[PDB]
This record gives C-alpha cells, sequence and structure tokens, in this order.
C-alpha cells in the first residue's frame, strides 16, 4: 500500500464507496442504492451502470479506468458489497451471511 | 416605464404572443409566471396570422380592457384594424419597429414606448391626415351646409379660402386662391421623400422583445437564474448579427454580466448540484461542439465550410491538413467531442482559437453562457434554439402547428428534457439534409441569375422545406456556397430569391426574400420591394406575416409577375 497514487485504498476508501450514497437528484430515485437493494431482494446480485457519470462526478477516474480496468472493476465489487452490507443489516441480525455481486457497464 | 402602469394590471386581460418566435415564448412564459404570482388568471394564445389574430379577438368579443399583444403592431391605424376598441388598453412591445403613427398617436388604446435617437418623423401625421387636397370635409357657399365640420383649417379643411387655422402665410391667395393645394402637395410629396423612406423601401428589427421585460421584473426583486437563460435564448435567436442584429454584444458584456455577476448571492457556497448559478464563456457558433464528433459538425455550418469549401473534396484535404497541425486523430475526429479522451477535449478550443487566426477564419468565436441542472451533462448555449426550430414540424394532422408551439413552450422548463434530446436529433438530421441539396443544386448549375439578382426555384415538397424557416436556411447556405466559387469579385453583391413548393396547399409556390452579402446594418429592401410588381400587374399576392420578407402565390402565377418584378 504505497499511498502516492494508483493506491489500493483511495478509491475504495471513500470515493467509489460514497459515489452512490452521493448520487442524487430529488424525486429521490436517482441513486443506484434502490436498484441495488431491490435487485438483491430477488436474488439478482447485480446492477446496471453508465460510463459517463464520472463526467457527472469528476474528471480523473475514467482516463484511469480505461487504463487498468481489471482492478478498478473489482474495487467496484468490494465497495459494492461493503456499501450494501450495511443495508443488509435491518439491524445487525439479518446478514445471515454476505454474498458476491457483479457490476455492469 | 410601467413601475406605475403595472399597478394597473390586476383586472382581467388577454396575453397574446404573436406568430411563432423565440422572442415570443421566452418573453411570455416569464409573464405567465408573474401573473399566476399575483393571483391573476389570463390567456396565452397561438397566432397563425393576422387573420388568426382578428378571429382571435373576435372570439374574445368581451370588454377585456387589459388587452396585450407583443412583437407585433405595424399593420394599420389599428383602430381601423380593431374598431370596437373604445378606450381599451393595448400594449405594444414590438421590435418590428417601423410602425404606423396613427398607432403611436391617439393616446387612448396604445402604449407609445417611443424612446430612440431618431427624432425624424414628428410632422409625419401633421400633413397626411392633417392636410388634404380636393376634399369633402368642408362647407359650401349655399346655406344648406351651414355647419362647421371638423375644421382643421388646413388642407384637411376646405381649399376654397376657408381655413381659419394654417396661419403661416396669406389667406385669399398666394398666387391663386387654391395654391393651398399647391403648397399642400409641395410639403406632402417633398416629405413623402421621407414618408416613402419609411415603410416602402426597407424594414428591419429593433431591440429585444423581452430583456426590457427582464428589467421590469428585476425591479420587483427576482433573481430568477432561469429567466436570465430564457432571455438569453430570446436574444441568441437573432443575436445572429448576420441574420438579424444584436449590435450591443460588446455592450451587453457589461450589461448582463453586471445584472448577474455583481449580485453574487453565494460567493463561497455554490459547489452544489441544482442550478448552480449561470456562468459566461467565450466560445463558438460552430454548430454543436458537444454531442457529435467533429468531422460531421465541422461540415454542416456555412461559415466554417464556405471559407474552406468542403462540399468538394479539396476542402477536406486542407481540412485534414489543419487537423494535422491541430494533430487531432481521425478516430477522435469521429467520436463525439465529449466521447473523446480528456486532454485533447480540454485543449481543443484552447489551441484552435489562436492557430485558426492564421488560416482563413476569423469570425467563429462569440461570448455566451452555459450551465448544469445536475450531473447528467452540461447543456449548451444555443442547442435549445437549434432544437426548437426543428419543432416547427408541419405534419398533416392539422393540430401539430399549435401543438408544437405548446410543446415548445413546455420545453424550456428544467423538467421536460426527454424531448429536448429529440429536438437535437431532429435538428441534426435536418442540418445535414441542408448540405444534401447544395451539392445537387450548385453543380447542376441551378443558380438562375436572371438579371439584377440571383434566383432559385424548386420543384416538389420536402418536410424540411414545407415551411419557410428551412427555406431561408437553404437560401442562406447555397448563397455563400455559389458566390464563393463561381464569380469574379464584382458580382458577389446582389440579392437572392427562392421558390418553395407546397404540394400540401394545392399549389402556391412560396417564396422568401433575402439579402446580399456582408452588409449587416444595410438590411432588406424587401420590407416592400416585392410589392412593386404587386402594383404593376398584381396577382393574388399575400403579405400575411408581420414578418415582412415573405409572400404566398399560386403555383404558377409568378414568372410573368417576376418579369414585371425584374426591376
Amino acid at each position: 500500500n504505497q499511498q502516492d497514487a494508483q493506491i489500493n485504498l483511495q478509491a475504495v476508501k471513500k470515493k467509489y464507496k460514497e459515489f452512490i450514497r452521493t448520487f442524487n437528484e430529488e424525486n429521490f430515485f436517482y441513486k443506484y442504492r434502490d436498484t441495488l437493494k431491490r435487485n438483491y431482494l430477488n436474488g439478482r446480485y447485480f446492477l446496471e451502470i453508465e460510463m459517463e457519470d464520472l463526467v457527472g462526478f469528476d474528471e480523473t477516474l475514467a482516463d484511469k479506468l480505461n487504463k487498468q480496468p481489471t482492478e478498478h472493476l473489482e474495487i467496484f465489487e468490494e465497495a459494492a458489497r461493503e456499501v450494501a452490507d450495511e443495508i443488509t443489516a435491518p439491524r445487525p441480525e439479518h446478514e445471515e451471511h454476505m454474498h458476491d455481486i457483479q457490476i455492469l457497464l | 416605464l410601467r413601475n406605475d402602469f403595472y399597478r394597473q394590471l390586476v383586472g382581467k386581460r388577454i396575453l397574446i404572443v404573436v406568430n411563432y418566435d423565440i422572442d415570443a415564448i421566452c418573453a411570455s412564459r416569464i409573464l405567465q409566471a408573474l401573473f399566476k404570482y399575483d393571483h391573476m388568471l389570463y390567456t396565452v394564445v397561438p397566432i397563425m396570422g393576422v387573420t388568426g389574430l382578428k378571429r382571435a379577438y373576435g372570439e374574445h368579443q368581451g370588454d377585456v380592457k387589459y388587452v396585450v399583444l407583443v412583437n407585433c403592431g405595424g399593420c394599420v391605424d389599428i383602430v381601423e384594424l380593431l374598431q370596437p376598441s373604445d378606450d381599451v388598453t393595448f400594449f405594444i412591445c414590438d421590435s418590428h419597429r417601423p410602425l404606423d403613427v396613427c398607432n403611436i398617436y391617439s393616446d387612448r388604446q396604445v402604449c407609445i414606448l417611443g424612446d430612440a435617437s431618431l427624432e425624424e418623423n414628428i410632422p409625419a401625421f401633421e400633413t397626411i391626415f392633417y392636410d388634404s387636397e380636393g376634399e369633402d370635409e368642408d362647407e359650401d357657399e349655399s346655406s344648406d351646409t351651414e355647419q362647421q365640420h371638423d375644421d382643421s383649417g388646413a388642407g384637411e379643411s376646405d381649399q376654397e379660402d376657408q381655413a381659419p387655422r394654417s396661419r403661416k402665410l396669406s389667406r385669399l391667395e398666394r398666387h391663386e386662391q387654391r395654391i393651398l393645394k399647391q403648397r399642400a402637395r409641395r410639403q406632402w410629396e417633398s416629405e413623402r421623400d421621407r414618408i416613402m423612406f419609411e415603410y416602402t423601401q426597407f424594414s428591419y428589427y429593433g431591440r429585444s422583445a423581452a430583456l426590457m421585460v427582464f428589467e421590469l421584473a428585476w425591479k420587483l426583486s427576482k433573481d430568477n437564474m432561469d429567466l436570465l437563460w430564457w432571455a438569453i435564448v430570446g436574444i441568441t435567436e437573432q443575436l445572429l448579427l448576420g441574420k438579424i442584429e444584436s449590435g450591443a454584444y460588446t455592450l451587453e458584456l457589461e450589461q448582463i454580466q453586471s445584472h448577474v455577476s455583481r449580485l453574487t448571492n453565494k460567493t463561497n457556497d455554490q459547489n452544489t448540484m441544482s442550478a448552480s448559478k449561470i456562468t459566461f464563456e467565450n466560445d463558438l457558433h460552430l454548430v454543436l461542439y458537444r454531442h457529435w464528433p467533429v468531422t460531421e459538425s465541422m461540415r454542416y455550418s456555412r461559415y466554417s465550410s464556405c471559407q474552406l469549401k468542403l462540399w468538394t473534396l479539396r476542402g477536406e484535404k486542407r481540412l485534414h491538413e489543419l487537423l494535422l497541425e491541430m494533430g487531432l486523430p481521425l478516430v477522435h475526429a469521429r467520436q463525439t467531442y465529449g466521447a473523446m479522451d480528456l486532454v485533447l477535449r480540454k485543449e481543443f478550443f484552447s489551441m484552435v482559437e489562436r492557430l485558426a487566426e492564421k488560416y482563413d477564419i476569423a469570425d467563429i468565436v462569440y461570448g455566451t453562457f452555459t450551465l448544469s441542472y445536475g450531473y447528467r451533462s452540461r447543456y449548451a448555449a444555443a442547442d435549445y434554439v437549434y432544437a426548437l426550430l426543428a419543432i416547427m414540424e408541419s405534419v398533416k394532422k392539422h393540430k401539430t402547428p399549435e401543438d408544437c408551439f405548446l410543446e415548445a413552450s413546455d420545453a424550456l422548463s428544467r423538467q421536460h428534457k426527454q424531448l429536448l434530446s429529440a429536438g437535437i436529433d431532429q435538428a441534426k438530421l435536418l442540418h445535414a439534409a441542408v448540405f444534401r441539396q447544395v451539392q445537387s443544386s450548385l453543380e447542376a448549375r441551378q443558380v438562375h441569375s436572371a438579371g439584377s439578382f440571383f434566383y432559385y426555384v424548386l420543384q416538389e415538397e420536402h418536410a424540411f422545406f414545407s415551411y419557410p424557416y428551412a427555406l431561408g436556411l437553404l437560401a442562406r447556405f447555397l448563397l455563400r456556397g455559389h458566390v464563393a466559387t463561381s464569380r469574379a469579385r464584382q458580382a458577389s453583391d446582389l440579392p437572392l430569391i427562392a421558390s418553395c413548393p407546397l404540394n400540401a396547399s394545392e399549389g402556391m409556390c412560396l417564396l422568401v426574400g433575402i439579402v446580399p452579402v456582408r452588409e449587416d446594418s444595410p438590411r432588406n429592401f424587401f420590407g416592400k420591394a416585392f410589392e412593386q410588381a404587386a402594383q404593376k400587374s398584381g396577382v393574388a399576392l399575400l403579405q400575411d406575416f408581420f414578418e415582412p420578407a415573405v409572400v404566398q402565390l399560386r403555383q404558377s402565377d409568378l414568372t410573368r409577375f417576376l418579369d414585371s418584378l425584374t426591376v
């Protein structure tokens, strides 16, 4: 973990993790949380995503996402399960066990 | 002013917003807003023509005293137009400015917002209606007509030595008892030199339709960002100083920025999603930098193209050579500008602005604004208006004209946007269908000069060119097209006409007038110029539009009318 750039942590640390909690418009639809949870409910274990949201969010990831996507698109998975397992808790008692998920582009 | 007269505005009204325009909707939706604000119910209207107007008032045969029309007025002594008007309050706010004087005078049922650095038409009524020659509004020596009529004591009154007014010179006879008529006509005609300078040689537009309206609603403490954008739309329509003039561009850089920059409601906390207050930047009238690749949108605008002549190959060769100096990749020249990678699509304009100084183009960059709703994407300055013009979609359902109007006014909200991309798409396909005819018509050598002008005629109907906006656009791409490369430098300056088939309307052969090159302030003859042949032979002509530069004929009753209209 060489915290200068291309680090294992910064992305997952908050950025990807909070992108979705932060993904907002009123009408209170415009997240990927609802879609995620309601997908989980029916055994789906995935969700759908764009690639021009980073322009909605930033100007850096994408020209880094194209370069080493093999890693970024699993940091996505890890961030996904940790940001979703908090909601797997209705209280701490009904994550009988976590589970693995697949992202889309 | 109406910081006093607006305080009249509480009772019932009718708010009419005359025939299709972007000044219209931008100027009117704000006032719809204003007027459901102070708890007034009112009436917005579609206008299909002056007859549409007259039937509209006919359908509103009440005594709605606060009648309102906007962006019109120069049609008649409109008490003659609108007889039952008794003391009814009308409001004119039109930038079609060369308007009658009887509408200006008669301070009864009209609003003289007369404010201009031209004090040139003061007695323009003091002799045409106020004087007359060989007239009946008079007395006779017999005792049966021994009553004093509306004695103006002028030529409007008798000419038989009965004129108590008109006290500049002698009474009985100057050289004869009816030299009254002589001097009457002297002034009449010697200053019809200036009356015919008005309204019978040339027309133009004036000022905004709705920036005055912004200042009106600014004095009531409204910082509606969106209203800045809507008025921006209203101006950027005919900001096109080649289409119809702005002029004030380098003065509104003070005006509007001063409206908006100085009052900074948040100087430190604005890095938020919704409607982060408008900005300003210096960019182009390149069509659609944003959502398309370069190489198609570097190709359908006239000014970028005509100076570099791309509808033939060689333009593409030099094009590629300047992409070379730019060093854009061709793939990148065929992915959407946003779909490009980063650094190129940041530095694009940064380089293009300075090293296009040296290669045949100087007049592409402008000053304008742009903003986000949110995180979807960053809409553009005019890509509304070029989506709007594509909504004038004259389908055969008969409802779609007024319905598309109503749709359009329901578009520029921050809400309805699934249609706005629709407008973009429709616009693009039409935009390169424009180009699709120029090669056909140029190199078929369809440029009929036929004397003192250039002239076009066409053969059947396109849904593009059913209506005339697309038609003026046709004429205004070919013209530069042909006159770049087929001429010496002598004859590049003559005007242009163009037929316009309407297979829909039983055969009428529509036309539009348009002007020669590179004279921004020296504008249309065609405020009246066509009407010469209308007098000389005269056949079923129309001037229905408050837009002047247009007619509608029969299918085939034009050519001899044209031969008369040679001169």
